[PDB]
C-alpha cells in the first residue's frame, strides 16, 4: 500500500507541477494559472476568463475539494463495490469449506 | 453525399431461474430427504443466477 | 465442525475433553532459477516467524 | 507507431498578458516569453519567437485586475 500511495503522490505532483507534458516526454515546468488557461482554452472558453475570474475559480475549486472531504466522513454507500469483490472471495473460500 | 448507416447492438438477455426440488426429484420424498446432503449444492447455483 | 470433521473427544479412562487438530499447517514456495542454470533453490515458509 | 518527441528544452520567464496603453492583451495561440532580452510570443511545442503584434494578440479589458500583468508594446503595422 506504502508503494501504491507514493505511485500516486508522484502523479498528483507531476499534474500540479509539470501538467500534461510528463505524459508524452520529460516534465516541463509551468505555473499553475497557465495550465489552468490552457484547460479553459482546450472547451472553448477564451483565456481572459480564467485570468479576470481567477479567485471565485480557486474558491470554488476548494469548496468542491472540502465538499468531498466531508463527504467521505458521512456516506457508507460509496466504495460499494469493493466491498463486493471482499465479500465474493471470503464467501467462495467459506462455501469450499462448507461443502 | 448525407448518408444515415443503421447498426443494432444486443443489451440484454433473458432471465432464468430454477428449481434444483423440481428437476431433481420431481415430487417423490425419498429422493428429496437424500438429497440434503447435496445442501450447499444449489443455493450457488441460485445465487449465481440471480 | 462445521465440516464434519471429528474434533473433541472425551477419554474413556480419565473422562477429560480433548481437541484434535491437524499436524499440517502453512504455505511452502521454493524460489529457483532455471534448471540448467544451478541445481541450488531457496525456500520461503509463510506463517513462520 | 510513428510518434514526435520533443527534447532539449530551456527555461524562459513568462507573463500572463501585457499591459499596453490602459488595456490588456492575452496571446491567441502560444505564451509570451523573455529570454533576457524582449519579449516575444511562441507556441508551446517548438521554440520559434515571434514579434508581438496585434495580429497575434487581442484585448479584454483594462490591465488592473490580471496577477502577473507587466507592460511592453505592442507592434501595429500602421
Ligand atoms: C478406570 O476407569 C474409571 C472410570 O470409570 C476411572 O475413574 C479410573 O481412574 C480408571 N482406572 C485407572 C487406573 O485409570
Ligand atoms: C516476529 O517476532 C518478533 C519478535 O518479537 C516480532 O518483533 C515480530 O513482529 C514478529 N513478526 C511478525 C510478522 O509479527
Ligand atoms: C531554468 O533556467 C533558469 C535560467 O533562466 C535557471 O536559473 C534555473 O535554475 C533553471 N531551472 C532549473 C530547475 O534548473
Ligand atoms: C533573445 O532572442 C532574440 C531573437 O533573435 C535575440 O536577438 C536575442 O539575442 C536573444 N537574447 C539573448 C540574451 O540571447
Ligand atoms: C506600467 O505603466 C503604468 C502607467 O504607465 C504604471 O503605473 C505601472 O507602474 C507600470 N508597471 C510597471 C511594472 O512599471
Amino acid at each position: 500500500d506504502d508503494m501504491i500511495a507514493a505511485y500516486t503522490a508522484a502523479l498528483v505532483s507531476g499534474t500540479a507541477t509539470a501538467g500534461w507534458t510528463f505524459g508524452a516526454g520529460a516534465a516541463l515546468q509551468i505555473p499553475f494559472a497557465m495550465q489552468m488557461a490552457y484547460r479553459f482554452n482546450g472547451i472553448g472558453v477564451t483565456q481572459n476568463v480564467l485570468y479576470e475570474n481567477q479567485k471565485q475559480i480557486a474558491n470554488q475549486f476548494n469548496k468542491a475539494i472540502s465538499q468531498i472531504q466531508e463527504s467521505l466522513t458521512t456516506t457508507s454507500t460509496a466504495l460499494g463495490k469493493l466491498q463486493d469483490v471482499v465479500n465474493q472471495n471470503a464467501q467462495a473460500l467459506n462455501t469450499l469449506v462448507k461443502q | 453525399s448525407i448518408s444515415i448507416t443503421t447498426e443494432v447492438m444486443p443489451v440484454s438477455m433473458a432471465k432464468t431461474s430454477v428449481d434444483c426440488n423440481m428437476y431433481i426429484c420431481g415430487d417423490s420424498t425419498e429422493c428429496a430427504n437424500l438429497l440434503l446432503q447435496y445442501g450447499s449444492f444449489c443455493t450457488q447455483l441460485n445465487r449465481a443466477l440471480s | 465442525d462445521v465440516s464434519d470433521f471429528t474434533d473433541s473427544v472425551r477419554d474413556p479412562k480419565t473422562s477429560e475433553i480433548l481437541d484434535i487438530s491437524p499436524c499440517s499447517f502453512g504455505g511452502v514456495s521454493v524460489i529457483t532459477p532455471g534448471t540448467n542454470a544451478s541445481s541450488e533453490v531457496a525456500v520461503l515458509y509463510q506463517d513462520v516467524n | 507507431h510513428v510518434t514526435y518527441v520533443p527534447s532539449q528544452e530551456r527555461n524562459f520567464t513568462t507573463a500572463p498578458a501585457i499591459c499596453h496603453e490602459g488595456k490588456a492583451y492575452f496571446p491567441r495561440e502560444g505564451v509570451f516569453v523573455f529570454n533576457g532580452t524582449s519579449w516575444f510570443i511562441t507556441q508551446r511545442n517548438f521554440f520559434s519567437p515571434q514579434i508581438i503584434t496585434t495580429d497575434n494578440t487581442f484585448v479584454s479589458g483594462n490591465c488592473d485586475v490580471v496577477i502577473g500583468i507587466i507592460n511592453n508594446t505592442v507592434y501595429d503595422p500602421l
